[PDB]
């Protein structure tokens, strides 16, 4: 009844009480990433049938 | 034109149809002939906890069957210092305290009635029921049964099934036939009514209580009733199939024979009273009681035959006048008069007479009214030529009284008390059960369209068709069970070894979920099919399933009719329909019952889960 | 009243909660990304597909060496497949029909999987001898099982219609950890890389974030107004995408502790069944319940391409470790490997 109630208010204490980044800084991360990887990715840059396995390997 | 018993993955759906009406129990089982002798199979064969009980079980059966006391003293000896006995109470369960001093009590003081071991049975069948029949379910005899009950309940007869051969009798409304039934070989009579005479003259009155009255009779094995196997009809016929009996009615053989003694009046009568002891039993009056009615089969033995104008009165008791006249008690023929057995009783009386005189007891000097006898039977009192015996009389004067409450028979004990009579002193009414005594006369072997049925009176013949599970069990048993059981086992065994080969070897319906399975055709093209609880699989031979339907495919379930024959017919989502056929009427009536509650099931599982159902 | 401000402090951290991330809202990731070139039109042919199922396919999983997946079947039936040839390697009947989730262990010793039936089955691959059998039944949960994903050989974590997520002890078989918090049915979850950590997506239209070994619920994320049917770890594993009835894909920020960025198309009005990233992260792959899989830019939220190849709807799909590949997996019974 109130032993829930009890159990709530103390999880939305845990969840506000932590360090937020601005999302500048977090979407930039992001963007980053991708660039960093962006060669690596087959789905991205068609790769050549050669080093494709469902093509010619 | 032989016997072919489904494959024994014909258990799945049988065993579902026979839980479905509860026939899966020790009792319901064990009753049945053709259960017996496969419960009797598995346990002196396949289980030994329970072998020296069934062996000791059949040992009790045959010393009940033994006729003098003299045999029953020697036996009830034997079987008590056998050694089947001290096999039983000398191991896991043996006979209670209170149950062999009762048997060893009445052993020691000489007397041994044919229940003597009833003590015994009672508690050998309380350790049967239980763990013994649950690993009888679990064996593959009770898959065999599953095969037999499967082509019992699917017993559909025409004129095909049967090798008609001379006629030996005719009615009104049809004809008698000696025939031989092809699966079995069996000999039958075969009592084929016609509709179009039966309409014409108002007989399906007669010709459907005939078929109730059998029913309620044909039950037992009554040496002294013409007592029915199965019943079927065709477009025109409506047909019985009865015990044989080709050596002419009493009527015939009295006409030619001349009037009989008392000693041949006392065969006949004793074997008669006999048949209607049977029926009274089972609160039949017959009513028709008559010389004519009194068949005679090949040995001069005799049976009660025609059961066409008897009644029940097992709640409700019946008044109307009914019969031949001369052989009607003053209770039926009074009307109005609630009259029981006690109108056969009196019917006896007036037939013996006729055996010794050559008519009835009413009606004197050829007269031909038929206020006729209704004057005499209720007024005047017949009283004996003196030719007759103090103790002939004695039985006549009782049974031909008008009184209910002062006649033969009616006073409290039924046909005991007419076996009791001082003419009867001289007989053994258990060897006259057995047909010991020799008939006194052996008959000679080998002698003896304008109207239109419309289908509102072939609505009266629906459930016409009838099988006496009794009858047919007990005819298999006695032909081909055993053998037919020798074959299907081999070629059971051939198909496994196939399949060991060809390396499989592993059920598709085991380890998992699968509701039922089995053969069916569809649409024709007959595969296997496998009931899951969301989707119904099949497949050809050769390979596993690569077809199937959801159950959420699945619209409706219903019976249809397609060339004579019913069908399943399944309607898709897409507009399309699915059509079953079945092999068997069980498998029709499982199938359409597996298929409803499965989809219906699925359907609303299948609405409460988010990733399964159909969203916008 | 105690029941007094216990609801109504609990609408204050609300607030402060709202509040804090509305503080951290100094720019959208659309205004960051607006000088990076867009991905231009993303096109893909089938190279692949996989015959066998004999219903419909609600589930699959790729393996670590990216060509081993295993799929789940209406047919009550588990596949697991060789992509690049398309032979079966194995085909494991289930002694449940109601099969709804699978799973590939990262040793590939093991497959899950579950469903109606309320328990998490493990089947080992690599046998005792030859075969393949159940070598073990996680019984526990009481409802059924959405989803399941090895952390290894003797853990695995899953998600069910009980509202509440596990983790299990394998060789023992009982819940190491149980997470508590969700108020609907869970529908999916993902590990993140690290296995650390993990988000989850239920039917109250909220994802969480879980620590696996304190077993507590660190953060809470909103913002789709219906049922989340699958979700996804981004590459770098500081981010995740969601799928929702909602007809909208939406990306969130752990650091940030809110939404980043929507996707979606005023011509695309069926749910979501089914979410991932390529390799680099770059594009967010969506299996939809008309037929399709669009291809979203995950940084620009413009649809790059659209998979066009199934019958029935799309329930699920995933892109293998080495990105050379995509997955799709729809009620038509049928698998197709897309590049
Ligand atoms: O039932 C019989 C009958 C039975 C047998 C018989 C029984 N078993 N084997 C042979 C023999 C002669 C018969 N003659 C006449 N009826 C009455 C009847 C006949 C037909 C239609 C209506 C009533």
């Amino acid at each position: 009844s109130i032993a829930q109630a009890r159990k709530l208010v103390e999880q939305l204490k845990m969840e506000a009480n932590i360090d937020r980044i601005k999302v500048s800084k977090a979407a930039a991360d992001l963007m980053a990433y991708c660039e960093a990887h962006a060669k690596e990715d087959p789905l991205l840059t068609p790769v050549p049938a050669s080093e494709n396995p469902f093509r010619e390997k | 034109k032989k016997i072919l018993l489904p494959e024994p993955s014909i258990r799945s759906v049988m065993q579902k149809y026979l839980e479905d009406r509860g026939e899966v129990t020790f009792e319901k089982i064990f009753s049945q002939k053709l259960g017996y002798l496969l419960f009797r199979d598995f346990c002196l064969n396949h289980l030994e906890e329970a072998r020296p009980l069934v062996e000791f079980y059949e040992e009790i059966k045959k010393y009940e069957k033994l006729e003098t006391e003299e045999e029953r003293v020697a036996r009830s000896r034997e079987i008590f210092d056998s050694y089947i006995m001290k096999e039983l109470l000398a191991c896991s369960h043996p006979f209670s305290k209170s149950a062999t001093e009762h048997v060893q009590g009445h052993l020691g003081k000489k007397q041994v009635p044919p229940d003597l071991f009833q003590p015994y049975i009672e508690e050998i069948c309380q350790n049967l029921r239980g763990d013994v029949f649950q690993k009888f379910i679990e064996s593959d005899k009770f898959t065999r049964f599953c095969q037999w009950k499967n082509v019992e309940l699917n017993i559909h007869l025409t004129m095909n099934d049967f090798s008609v051969h001379r006629i030996i009798g005719r009615g009104g409304f049809g004809e008698v036939y000696g025939c031989r039934k092809a699966d079995t070989g069996k000999m039958y009579a075969m009592k084929c009514l016609d509709k179009k005479r039966i309409k014409m003259k108002q007989g399906e009155t007669l010709a459907l209580n005939e078929r109730i009255m059998l029913s309620l009779v044909s039950t037992g094995d009554c040496p002294f009733i013409v007592c029915m196997s199965y019943a079927f009809h065709t477009p025109d016929k409506l047909s019985f199939i009865l015990d044989l009996m080709n050596g002419g009615d009493l009527h015939y053989h009295l006409s030619q024979h001349g009037v009989f003694s008392e000693a041949d009046m006392r065969f006949y009568a004793a074997e008669i009273i006999l048949g209607l002891e049977h029926m009274h039993n089972r609160f039949v009056v017959y009513r028709d009681l008559k010389p004519a009615n009194i068949l005679l089969d090949e040995h001069g033995h005799v049976r009660i035959s025609d059961l066409g104008l008897a009644c029940d009165f097992s709640k409700k008791k019946p008044h109307a006048s009914v019969g031949t006249h001369g052989y009607m008690a003053p209770e039926v023929l009074q009307k109005g008069v609630a009259y029981d057995s006690s109108a056969d009783w009196f019917s006896l009386g007036c037939m013996l007479f006729k055996l010794l005189r050559g008519h009835s007891p009413f009606r004197q000097h050829k007269t031909k009214d038929k206020h006729e006898i209704d004057r005499m039977t209720l007024t005047m009192a017949v009283e004996l030529p003196d030719s007759f015996s103090p103790e002939l009389r004695s039985l006549l004067e009782g049974l031909l009284q008008r009184d209910v409450n002062r006649r033969l028979g009616c006073l409290g004990r039924g046909a005991q008390e007419v076996k009791e009579s001082p003419f009867f002193r001289s007989l053994d009414w258990q060897m006259v059960f057995l047909q010991k005594y020799p008939p006194p006369l052996i008959p000679p072997r080998g002698e003896v369209k304008g109207i239109k049925l419309l289908d509102s009176d072939q609505e009266l013949y629906r459930n016409f068709p009838l099988t006496i599970s009794e009858r047919w069990q007990q005819e298999v048993a006695e032909t081909v069970f055993d053998t037919i059981n020798a074959e299907t086992d081999r070629l059971e065994a051939r198909k496994k070894a196939k399949n060991k080969q060809l390396g499989h070897e592993e059920d598709y319906a085991l380890g998992k979920d699968c509701i039922m399975h089995g053969y069916m055709s569809k649409m024709w093209q007959r595969r296997y099919f496998y009931l899951f609880p969301n989707r119904l699989e099949w497949r050809g031979e050769g390979e596993a399933p690569q077809s199937l339907l959801t159950m959420e495919e699945i619209q409706s379930v219903e019976e249809t009719q397609i060339k004579e024959r019913k069908c399943l017919l399944l309607k898709i989502r897409g507009g399309k329909q699915f059509i079953l056929q079945c092999d068997s009427d069980p498998e029709l009536v499982q199938w359409k019952k597996e298929l409803r509650d499965a989809y219906r099931e699925a359907q609303q599982l299948v609405q409460r889960v988010p990733k399964m159902k159909n969203k916008p | 009243s105690e029941l007094d401000q216990l609801r109504q402090e609990a609408e204050q951290l609300k607030n402060q909660i709202r509040d804090a991330r509305k503080a951290c809202a100094d720019a959208t990731l659309s205004q960051i990304t607006n000088n990076i070139d867009p991905v231009g039109r993303i096109q893909m042919r089938t190279r692949r597909t996989l015959r066998g199922h004999l219903a419909k396919i609600y589930a699959m999983h790729w393996g670590t060496d990216s060509r081993l997946l295993v799929s789940a079947s209406q047919d009550g039936k588990l596949i697991i497949w060789d992509s690049y040839t398309t032979n079966k390697v194995h085909a494991i009947p289930l002694r449940s029909s109601w099969v709804m989730t699978c799973a590939y262990a990262p040793s590939g010793n093991y497959v899950a999987c579950g469903g109606l039936d309320n328990i998490c089955s493990i089947y080992n691959l690599k046998t005792r001898e030859g075969n393949v059998r159940v070598s073990r039944e996680l019984a526990g949960h009481t409802g059924y099982l959405s989803c399941c994903r090895f952390l290894d050989d003797n853990q695995i974590v899953t998600s069910s219609g009980d509202t509440t997520c596990a983790l299990w002890d394998i060789e023992t078989g009982q819940q190491t950890t149980t997470f508590t918090g969700h108020t609907g049915d869970v529908m999916s979850l993902s590990l993140a890389p690290d296995t650390r950590l993990f988000v989850s997506g239920a039917c109250d239209a909220s994802a969480k974030l879980w620590d696996v070994r304190e077993g507590m619920c660190r953060q809470t994320f909103t913002g789709h107004e219906s049922d989340i049917n699958a979700i996804c770890f981004f590459p770098n594993g500081n981010a995740f995408a969601t799928g929702s009835d909602d007809a909208t894909c939406r990306l969130f920020d752990l650091r940030a502790d809110q939404e980043l960025m929507t996707y979606s198309h005023d011509n695309i009005i069926c749910g979501i069944t089914s979410v991932s990233f390529s390799k680099s992260g770059r594009l967010l792959l969506a299996g939809y319940d008309d037929f399709n899989c669009n291809v979203w830019d995950a940084l620009k939220a413009d649809r790059a391409g659209v998979l066009a190849g199934h019958d029935n709807r799309v329930s699920c799909l995933g892109v293998t470790d080495d990105g050379m590949a995509v997955a799709t997996g729809s009620w038509d019974s049928f698998l197709k490997i897309w590049n």
